[PDB]
């Protein structure tokens, strides 16, 4: 007639990326980054086109896109109201991730090179942490973007004041305090493609403070590092087998050698050692056909193999490897594998961090340094 | 997209019933349908009608000609000498498909008059006025007329519409499909002292000009199918719900306080189902009718539910409150997702049954706790795997035979066996739990809200189906709505667990590699059994090592056998630290039984029941004891209890005794540990040291501190030590000595529990505890030592059994003067007399049970007595008792009793196909073939039960014992 | 294949910024004729022509890193591109010291750690290439010379 389940003795007490991001599609998640592409990591230069309308030299008209924005927003609202009116998932194609539609905000970073950084196509949430005032409080100061949550226990290193609302980017990679600023009155946003220039205005720009890392960047030559390289190569090989049209499912080796050119012999073809067999006689010659007993994994199994956040941690590791390599122990402490290990260990309560040090990304007294100190 | 199989579209139907005669069991009425032809040259219109005598039919007030033929009255010809069951199953499927309204067909074929052909070619409205009469219906609408004198309201006579699925053709002519939605107008002219309850809202109630009868007018503006239209006419006591005011509860006279107490919880069920879904209750009223001699225990129609009165309990009745509570809950779940959103075909029934069962399981989770939810899910999964390994498999969503491994056709609901229908609903709600496991619960509730919101925007239009078919769900529409809200499609999961009809069997064994610190699992599947299929997906395994609980995902492809997973340290055995559990807590474990070289404490293959599986894991006995003690999952504690019966070591006795002593364990685990401890105690006789098992524990928990053999006076206010107290002597009576006879220390203990029982002080009744005491007395009976087939008389009775017989005589006679709640002690004493007759103690005479199986008794007494007669005619090979049972199947007033007799005679058959018996004549084959062909033609559940009985007795081929 | 889009910021003089803003928020294709951008083969020089009036432009490097973040529900934000360059209209000259927001001004001089930026290694490659032509090499300590 009651509960009668002794639950207090048995049980004592989210981010959805785009379908191009969870499927690790090449443009957005690169297979190989060279040295000049690792120096320009997250700072991509303005490339000159060889073919297209902008490849011909001369003046080029920019095109306003406000009929396009409101047409796409009205179309997405029709899709949402036709599907029952709830919240929908829209980012299903690469053409959904253009800047030509939707409400764009900008997000500037305080640090030069953060320990973790999102790739194109990945999602993040805005959480407004609001500590109520002692006793009576009016309610969270309302904010245009994000959802509000009442935080008794401060997520960040410091603690919120009573009656202080702090917005923050929250995802699987990090959590970082963001501060809304209005845009300058002179700056517009030009989206250039091969066909022409397009212009939006911006009105909202956030400044992102020092990140609190939630994912540990692996070290170089680590076991997690080599495991991610092997799993990424295996996922790319499976997706090339899925894309193959000729049954018995066959791929070419120099497609994989074009994708992963730093990979040597054994390494790149130890994933072709299993699942594939080198047909070189008669038909399918010089192809790696799929074995007939091998069941090619489904889409959800391939998604469960490698996560996009592991790819971002690997990209952070190899970019920091390049920067350290170019600059000939203080710098090694500022490497993201050390700082991410230090911060995550401090969050479990293993150890403490010297908050003033050399891992400080500001170079002055502002900002923290995530390097381990003993709790003694 | 829904395209009708009918060439017309039905818009509105008026059902008027006059002259409900209770003495003659007769109704008169008419039916007026408003159809729009969709194809020109409509000519014949085919409607559904059974048992109604059609007087006249007028189309647009012009006299029309009809022809009636029902091929399902006599399925095969009388002069065909076929006697195999595959012939009858194909002929019965063809006969049901020939009256199917889901094809274009129907039983009543009306011919459109000639002058209306220019009205039908350019597609204009046709109004068909049939007037009919039910003369004395067999299973159409049930007349319960008691034989007390007085007026029909003074004796308590009532009518209700009984049947399952499309059975509204049995009391008025209609288009009896779930896809023909129309609006309704229902008038019933009943006696002035009676009330007529039906679907819709009651717009008025006018008197007749003599003021001796009154007409109830109902209107249903939400477009429902004909199959969801019901009726209950009787002298009901009306009770408006004091919390929700559109909900009226109707009971039989003198049962108003039971109705007040019983239906006082229902507003919380309404609030739950309207806050997990975000739609309000779609109908404008809700009516719960409690009746006598019900067809099923709970039936749900549009804006109405019909329960039996045997669910009504008072405030002092426990062990019946959760069962009635969950019957109300599943009736409301079917109100949301069986009556508002309806089916598009007979396929896509798994969608509706799965959504109903799944949201009812969510209600059970919130109400009775997650632990009761896990226990319920595990018992449903064990039920399905037992049924699918027993016979073939349940196929949700077949494609039109698709399932030829069984003996009936799955094309229509009225050819299904009743056990297949039950397992169909069970598998549908477990597959919906699997879809929730792949796509999270909030997205699942968003799917259900999107279906309900499409249906409720559809439900307010007036266009005749230009939008009323958005109230019908299909499989493709359900998967498309899932893909709309989530972006993932479930087509591999749908292809494996819906379209394929099988469960999987896992055999696991591990080995710990000490050198490389790995755990080598070995999981092999039995995929060559008749009910099984091969699993190739991922598989979760949970390993509890000394460093904590870790989950691993294994990829089990066809050629896979050995899975190497890594193991952690064993540094919590260097220092004594607490070992962290599956939840956030940590406990002190006694690590003396553990191996020195392995850190792992237990392994669980598929802990979350994420596949439809049967696991056979080979752990060591100390791992099963650690999993019984320190696990924070009730299904793992239950499976460790189930696996400790093979290890009768005293450490397992200590484990189960520590589980039994432990409050803050879930009570249904301790109730299982009682029976496991009884089995282990029976297996380690000539090793057992002290007293019998659980006796000292019973005197420690439930008896006085100063008197060990006097039980404490009954205070049943804890509801967990009440269940444990009433289940512990029942397991304690299974204690077996070296001579194989129950010890006289446990029998004397049970008799002292019976004598010193005082219930004048608790606020709850004692009927279930005393009934379990009779069950414990029946468990102690060992077979008697008859010499030279000596006649069992009173002098050569066992000295043990004379005390038992005196106690059950006292209990049954005191029940004759002071009755229990549902004659629970009558049922227990009849069961115990059958136990004493099954051994050589009481003479094997069925006359007592034949007197308790008469019509005027309570239905629980009737089914207990008929179970005893079925067991007697199995053991004594009685011909006249089998003819008695078959006669009672043919002509009994209560159809639930007929279905139960066929069910019990299928479960405990008098002979199987392998047996040579004296009861395998050509006469019995001819009787059972006549019972399948004719005789059971009026119920659709007796005919499937007769098909099941013929399959159990004679098999799928020609009866062998025949010329 | 897919090529990551390249977004940059265009800064205009304030009156020309007001005319361009009015023409953008209007939304006609009349703006397309009015606003053109010609980037010179230097790579760091241009003309932006507002209403056919030429303005001189420089493509500069920004000290911080900005990221465009799109959203559909204003609760979850997806990163679309990285912005590091600005075509201000009116080498060391092509480096901007200030940031776009008001709190960030001369972030490069005051709020940036001076570990380093970049040049020295391209010169090393050129030096190794010149070294390739050597038979007798002479190198010394050198003092105040």
């Amino acid at each position: 007639p009651w509960n009668l389940s002794n639950d207090e003795y048995y049980y004592p007490k989210i981010i959805q990326h785009s379908i191009p991001a969870v499927e690790l599609r090449q443009p957005f998640f690169p297979t190989h980054m060279g040295p000049i592409k690792l120096r320009q990591f997250h700072r991509p230069p303005l490339k000159k086109y060889s073919f297209g309308a902008l490849s011909q030299p001369g003046p080029h008209s920019v095109q306003p896109l406000l009929k396009h924005i409101k047409k796409k927003a009205k179309m997405r609202e029709q899709e949402r109201q036709a599907s029952g009116g709830g919240e929908m998932f829209f980012m299903r194609t690469p053409q959904d991730l253009t800047g030509k539609d939707g409400d764009l905000i900008l997000a500037e970073y305080s640090e030069e090179n953060g320990p973790l950084m999102m790739q194109v196509g990945m999602a993040t949430k805005i959480k407004n942490y609001y500590k109520r005032k002692p006793g009576k409080d009016p309610g969270a100061p309302d904010c245009k973007y994000g959802e509000t949550v009442y935080c008794h226990t401060s997520p960040f290193l410091g603690s919120l004041h009573p009656g202080q609302l702090l917005q923050a980017f929250e995802n699987n990679l990090f959590r970082a305090p963001i501060y809304l600023h209005k845009m300058p009155e002179t700056d517009f946003l030009i989206i250039r493609t091969r066909q022409g220039y397009y212009i939006r205005e911006l009105v909202d720009i956030f400044v992102v403070g020092q990140q609190c890392p939630l994912f540990e960047v692996p070290g170089p030559n680590s076991k997690r590092a080599n495991t991610h390289i092997r799993d990424f190569l295996q996922v790319f090989i499976y997706r090339l087998f899925w894309k193959s049209k000729d049954r018995p499912r066959r791929i070419r080796m120099e497609d994989i050698k074009k994708a992963f050119p730093s990979h040597s012999e054994s390494s790149i073809r130890k994933r072709l050692k299993l699942c594939a067999d080198f047909k070189r006689t008669g038909m399918d010659s010089n192809w790696w056909v799929l074995k007939s007993d091998f069941r090619l994994p489904t889409e959800e199994e391939i998604r469960a193999m490698v996560s996009p956040e592991q790819c971002c941690a690997y990209y952070s590791m190899i970019a920091a490897e390049q920067r350290l390599k170019d600059a000939g122990d203080d710098e090694v402490r500022t490497a993201p594998w050390n700082t991410t290990r230090a911060f995550i260990a401090a969050m479990k309560g293993k150890c403490l961090l010297e908050v003033t040090g050399v891992a400080d990304p500001t170079g002055c007294g502002e900002g923290f340094s995530y390097v381990k100190i003993p709790n003694k | 997209g829904f395209e009708s199989p009918r060439p017309y579209k039905l818009t509105h139907q008026v059902v008027c019933i006059n002259n409900i005669n209770f003495q003659r069991k007769s109704v008169v009425g008419f039916v007026e349908l408003t159809i729009f032809p969709t194809v020109a040259n409509l000519n014949r219109i085919k409607l559904n009608s059974k048992q109604c005598r059609i007087y006249r039919v007028r189309i647009n007030d012009l006299e029309a000609a009809f022809i009636y033929n029902d091929p399902t009255l006599e399925v095969c010809h009388s002069e065909s000498k076929q006697r195999n069951l595959n012939y009858f199953s194909n002929a019965y499927a063809a006969a049901v498909s020939a009256v199917d309204p889901d094809a274009g067909n129907g039983e009543l074929c009306i011919k459109v008059p000639s002058e209306l052909w220019k009205h039908v070619d350019e597609l204009k409205v046709l109004k068909i006025h049939i007037n009919f009469s039910l003369d004395q219906p067999k299973g159409g609408l049930h007349f319960v007329v008691p034989s007390v004198e007085g007026s029909m309201a003074e004796r308590g006579a009532h009518v209700f519409s009984c049947g399952y699925q499309n059975s509204t053709r049995f009391w008025f002519p209609c288009v009896d499909s779930y896809s023909e939605l129309c609006t309704w107008k229902l008038e019933f002219t009943v006696d002035a002292a009676m009330v007529a309850v039906s679907n819709g809202d009651l717009v008025e109630t006018v008197y007749t000009h003599d003021m001796r009868k009154k007409t109830f007018h109902y209107m249903l503006t939400i477009p429902t199918a004909a199959s969801n239209i019901s009726l209950a006419i009787g002298p009901f006591e009306i009770l408006v719900d004091p919390y929700m005011h559109e909900v009226t509860h109707f009971c039989l006279p003198q049962l108003l306080p039971l109705l007040k107490h019983t239906t006082s919880y229902l507003h919380e069920v309404f609030e739950f189902y309207e806050e997990i879904l975000t739609c309000r209750y779609p109908y404008s009223c809700f009516k719960t009718v409690f009746i006598d001699e019900a067809y099923v225990e709970v039936a749900a129609y549009a804006s109405m539910s019909i329960f039996s009165t045997n669910l009504l309990h008072s405030a002092m009745i426990i062990d019946e409150t959760p069962l009635t509570r969950r019957c109300l809950a599943q009736s409301l779940a079917q109100q949301f997702f069986g009556c508002f959103i309806s089916r598009m075909s007979w396929s896509d029934e798994w969608v509706l049954k799965g959504i109903s069962g799944y949201i009812y399981g969510l209600w059970m989770k919130k109400t009775f706790g997650v632990n009761e939810y896990r226990h319920w899910i595990k018992e449903e999964l064990d039920k399905i795997v037992a049924y699918e390994l027993k016979t073939g498999g349940v196929l949700l969503h077949p494609i039109f035979n698709p399932a030829s491994h069984l003996h009936f056709s799955i094309k229509h609901p009225h050819t299904l066996s009743w056990e297949y229908y039950s397992m169909f609903q069970c598998k549908a709600h477990l597959v919906m739990r699997l879809i929730e496991n792949r796509i999270s619960m909030e997205f699942m509730l968003q799917v259900f809200n999107k279906l309900l919101s499409l249906a409720s925007t559809a439900s307010s239009q007036k266009f005749q189906s230009h939008m009323w078919s958005q109230m019908l769900v299909s499989t493709s529409g359900f998967l498309k709505s899932i893909s709309n809200v989530s972006g993932k499609d479930i087509q591999p999961l749908i292809k494996q667990w819906v379209d394929q009809s099988g469960v999987v069997k896992f055999y696991g064994s591990f080995a710990f590699n000490r050198k490389r610190n790995v755990l080598e699992l070995e999981i092999k599947q039995d995929y060559t059994s008749p009910g099984t299929q091969k699993y190739v997906g991922p598989l979760k395994v949970t390993v509890q090592e000394l460093d904590g609980s870790f989950n691993h995902t294994l990829q089990i492809e066809e050629n896979s056998l050995k899975h190497d997973i890594p193991c952690h340290s064993k540094s919590r055995r260097n220092k004594k630290k607490k070992i962290p559990l599956m939840n956030g807590e940590e406990v002190d474990m006694d690590l003396s039984a553990m191996d020195a070289d392995s850190p792992l404490l237990w392994i669980r293959i598929d802990p979350d029941m994420s596949v439809l599986r049967k696991v056979e894991f080979e752990q060591a006995d100390f791992m099963w004891q650690y999993q019984l003690r320190y696990e924070r999952d009730v299904v793992a504690q239950q499976e460790s209890i189930l696996a400790l019966e093979k290890f009768p070591t005293p450490a397992s006795r200590l484990a189960l005794t520590d589980i039994l002593e432990q409050e803050q364990c879930f009570y249904r685990v301790r109730m299982s540990a009682c029976f496991c401890l009884a089995k282990i105690a029976n297996s380690m006789v000539s090793t057992w040291t002290g007293p019998p098992a659980m006796k000292s524990l019973f005197t420690r928990m439930f008896c006085c501190k100063s008197c060990p053999n006097i039980v404490k006076t009954n205070n049943f206010m804890s509801f967990q030590s009440y269940f444990l107290q009433k289940t512990m002597p029942v397991a304690m009576a299974l204690l077996r000595d070296v001579h194989n006879l129950c010890p006289k220390e446990v029998l004397t203990f049970i008799l002292d529990l019976i004598k010193y029982n005082d219930n004048r002080k608790n606020k709850f009744s004692d009927n279930y505890y005393r009934a379990e005491m009779i069950d414990a007395l029946a468990n102690s009976v060992t077979p008697a030592v008859s010499v030279n087939n000596e006649v069992r008389t009173l002098d050569n009775l066992n000295p043990d059994v004379r005390l038992i017989l005196e106690e059950i005589t006292r209990f049954l006679n005191m029940e004759k003067l002071l009755p229990s709640y549902r004659h629970t002690i009558t049922v227990s004493c009849l069961r115990a007399i059958r136990v004493l007759q099954k051994n050589g103690h009481v003479p094997s005479d069925p006359a007592l049970f034949k007197s308790y199986a008469e019509y005027g008794h309570f239905v629980d007494i009737r089914i207990a007595a008929l179970e005893a007669v079925v067991d007697y005619t199995k053991v004594d090979r009685s011909y006249e008792e089998l003819q008695w049972l078959l006669n009672m199947i043919q002509n009994d007033p209560v159809p639930y009793v007929r279905h139960k007799i066929l069910n019990m005679l299928t479960k405990n058959p008098p002979f199987t196909k392998n047996m040579e018996s004296p009861l395998c004549n050509e006469a019995l084959v001819d009787q059972l073939w006549k019972l399948m062909n004719s005789g059971t033609s009026h119920d659709w559940r007796l005919r499937c039960g007769a098909v099941d009985l013929y399959f159990t007795l004679f098999g799928l081929s020609r009866p062998s014992c025949l010329p | 294949p897919h090529e990551l889009e390249s977004q940059f910021i265009l800064r205009l003089p304030p009156e020309y910024a007001s005319t361009v803003r009015r023409a953008v928020q209007s939304g006609h294709v009349n703006l397309k004729d009015r606003l053109t951008i010609e980037l010179h083969p230097d790579g760091r020089h241009g003309i932006v022509r507002v209403d056919r009036v030429p303005l001189a432009s420089k493509l500069v490097d920004l000290p911080c890193v900005m990221e465009s973040l799109k959203t559909i529900d204003k609760k979850t934000f997806y990163k679309t591109a990285d912005i590091c360059q600005m075509l201000v209209s009116t080498e060391k000259k092509f480096i901007w010291n200030h940031g776009i927001t008001l709190p960030l001004k001369n972030v490069r001089k005051r709020r940036f750690r001076k570990t380093a930026k970049k040049d020295v290694e391209k010169e090393v490659k050129r030096l190794l290439s010149t070294d390739a032509e050597a038979v007798s090499t002479r190198w010394e300590i050198i003092a105040e010379d």
